[PDB]
RNA sequence: GCCAUGUCAUGUCAUGAGUCCAUGGCAUGGCAUG
RNA sequence: GCCAUGUCAUGUCAUGAGUCCAUGGCAUGGCAUG
């Protein structure tokens, strides 16, 4: 119950969410270890150098973590789509987000390196610094190798705590629904092929601007509706229920239809 | 009153009310064969199953069953309107609806003109 | 018995039904303004005329007059049902079928199992 | 088996594993509906859509087949890389072996479509066929929603099983999964501190790079006048030319040789490149 | 021949390396002591130390160390004395633990061939 | 007490020690063909000459022939340590340490500590 | 190779009440952004 | 956007015994195949 502008302004928080704990020291260690304090060792056999440091660890948690995180979406949201599902497991799984778990729990300053993390002049601060997300990756695999039966409950039950902001998130970011039928509604009531009743696109959605704005045109250039919306469809489907909500439009145009010779009337010319 | 928007959707959507009714009433077996197929499915055909979840093929079994039950009642004479129907007759003809009835409604008018 | 492509034009029959219906409670005046309009038609728009020679608008007023009346009974059951639907309600949700209507039905199918 | 090479020939066949069964029909039965068989179902609200076609599964499935897989894999690989292991995972997860498992339970003659799936002519025949692989995993989706206890283990084996010959397979014939573990990394170094001054030009060439047809490497060992210590073969020229130097240093008489040209010779003209 | 130029270089390379190893190892090393103190409570030990107690090399540097500091060494001791001992014009072993009785034994080994 | 950049000498340390005892005992003869080639040595090439100088040359063939008097000791154990290694194996692979010699530097590192 | 969103072509199957018209589903491929 | 294998450029840290040389690790990016 965190406020935070009431009583509760200087009040220690109860996030992160703890931690669960690798009791096994030797998989603990190796959580930390990255591969640029390994693979230099020229005493060392591959052999050796795979089993100390991250890297296995980051694979098997990596896998953990998708899993994890697809059956929770999968069950808190029964009616989403695949594709619903899969742009939200997107926001959960991605490096900019893992990356920020890890530093809520510090791991990138516990996370041993061969070079200087901290250097602002380095090369490794203007690519991805996919370390620090490898880290909270290789967590989970520690996790999972040191007691995988106790441990997976545990996982998720941690996870989902920290999912839950993130998600809720997205979510919001309902109201009446799209009739799948409203261009066809419209052309039954005031439709015949000489009016060329026809969707006009006048802005095609971009990176810059996601958004798409369908008019509602007849021949002779008329606009009856306009809709907006994030593709072609949906903005198109918006007009059709603009125009269709104009009565004294729509009345006046089937008693256009009505007078026109159906000979004339059923042909684009 | 009336504008001619309003009419031909009306006309439409009497047609295939009754229309609606008639092919119900022709493809839709009783109540117990619904009741059958929704008490094994293994016999059921997989592409039948997810509309044994579905509101619609209970409904229009039931509907099929007060047919054979004939308290159908309201739709009966529904399905026979057209054919009972005559311009030159200026009363209603559903009887479930007697001239008792339409006073209240047409003094309630006046009514709303004194309004 | 049940076959594919029969479900398919149940449901959708079913779906037509219900929602032509409510358009016409939606869109139609009672049996009043009817015989108002029908009565005097030099004052009602001229397109509209020949719907006036028809059945569909006599029914349409008809049937919401019903519904003013609160006599509807099974057509406001009809709307509610998909409301009132549930899987996991295994008998019938109409009110005029009655587990004491439902055995001259089922022992009937008995009967013709066997011939 | 009692391989049926042997005096029981007739005997039946423990292929494929004892496919793990759906016990809820709504789901079993939602596993083979393709979406092309709903989505033109005029009276359908799109939520009824969702819930009757098999691509929720599938998504669950995908995810499933792939953790299993990965697990099964890092436990019997004990010492392989994250390369290795993801490119061996490559080989259990594809689109053709999954599909290829389809097959196997004849799931692709049991999915539901609204258009001819025999049909030699249709371009569906032209594509990646990626449907056949979808029931598949929509199987493994229609498993987990039906009782997400007692069949995840049952996931376990069955996929175990199915994993097993193409693992078999994959580890002997692949050559990115081989087995580095006998090359000296320090190979080169021994040979240049045997042999090598500056002025003896000693370098590796690559006469053969790695492509898509033939994924090998051939790195020849040579000194400046083109004479040739070694050569090597291997999945990259890293490799070829750790053995290109390992073949140089067996070559005893050889070594011996080039050390006493190197003591003759003195500190520069020896220590430079080019004693010009 | 019996000794090649190739074989040669390699031998003093050897030989430089053993001795300059043994040296290293008890400058550096801990005793058992240290060792086992280490194993035993490794949540007090810094992390990037921690794979070193899976391998072997920390454990036989402690072993030796602990050899030396007993006074058991003597083998090893010896090498790291011997080049200060070596002269050209002594020609007869360096090492006590060849006596004049093993010398003449190996001879006819190859006085046989 | 442990320091992790003198522990990464160590192992190094060590690995060298191991190889090269084992280059010398793989390439060295033993004292008597180092006796007739320093003893002869228009008949050696050329070459080898300088290193017949040095002490390297002897001290690998003296090592070469502890070897093959299996007087060894202490040098083959410590060839064999790695693959007798096991972290649960928490007592001495060296068997020159008796479970004795132990407890003299268990007490005076015991006393050494107290002063401190 | 693989994924999302957006957009376009061809084949095909449906939907609609004025249809020589109109609206979508699927399949195969293209292009753009990520 | 992302993944594997392959290959190359810049920066950096190591390794080696003839070093004005040689060989690798990492980080950042380019290109190819899937």
């Amino acid at each position: 119950y965190d406020p935070t502008k009431a009583g509760d302004i200087v009040k220690a928080t109860k996030w992160p969410p703890k931690l669960p704990e690798i009791q096994d020291l030797a998989i603990r260690a190796r959580v930390f270890i990255h591969k640029s304090t390994i693979k230099d060792k020229v005493y060392l056999s591959g052999s050796e150098m795979i089993n100390a440091h991250n890297e296995r660890l980051e694979f098997l948690g990596d896998s953990i973590l998708n899993s994890v995180m697809t059956l929770i979406i999968y069950n808190k949201f029964p009616d989403y789509s695949e594709g619903q599902l899969s742009t939200l497991r997107m926001n959960l799984v991605s490096n900019e987000q893992i990356k920020q778990w890890s530093i809520m729990y510090n791991f990138h300053e516990k996370l041993k390196t061969n070079f200087d993390l901290k250097d602002e002049n380095s090369n490794f601060q203007n690519g991805k610094l996919k370390l620090y997300a490898d880290v909270f990756e290789a967590y989970i695999g520690g996790l999972m190798e040191d007691d995988p039966r106790n441990n997976l409950p545990k996982i998720r039950k941690w996870l989902r705590k920290l999912a839950k902001p993130v998600i809720e998130e997205a979510t919001r970011n309902k109201t009446d629904k799209l009739d799948m039928n409203a261009k066809r509604q419209l052309y039954s009531l005031i439709g015949y092929a000489s009016l060329r009743l026809h969707y006009v696109t006048v802005k095609k959605p971009t990176a810059v601007d996601p958004n798409s704005i369908v008019e509602c045109r007849v021949g002779d250039g008329t606009v009856l509706g306009t809709g907006v919306g994030r593709n072609i469809k949906i903005a198109g489907i918006r007009a059709a229920e603009n125009a269709l909500r104009d009565k004294k439009m729509l009345d006046f145009y089937a008693k256009q239809r009505a007078a026109i010779p159906r000979s004339e009337s059923v042909l684009k010319d | 009153n009336y504008k001619y928007l309003e009419v031909i959707q009306l006309e439409h959507a009497v047609t295939k009310l009754v229309e609606s009714y008639n092919k119900i009433i022709e493809l839709s077996p009783n109540l117990v064969a619904y009741n059958e197929a929704v008490n094994n499915q293994d016999r059921v055909p997989v592409q039948i199953l997810p509309s044994l979840s579905r509101y619609q093929l209970k409904l229009a079994a039931e509907l099929k069953t007060l047919h054979d039950l004939k308290k159908d009642a309201i739709l009966t004479e529904i399905t026979d309107y057209e054919n009972e129907f005559d311009t030159e007759q200026k009363q209603p003809i559903l009887q479930e609806i007697s001239k008792a009835d339409m006073e209240k409604l047409e003094k309630l008018e006046q009514v709303k003109r004194e309004k």
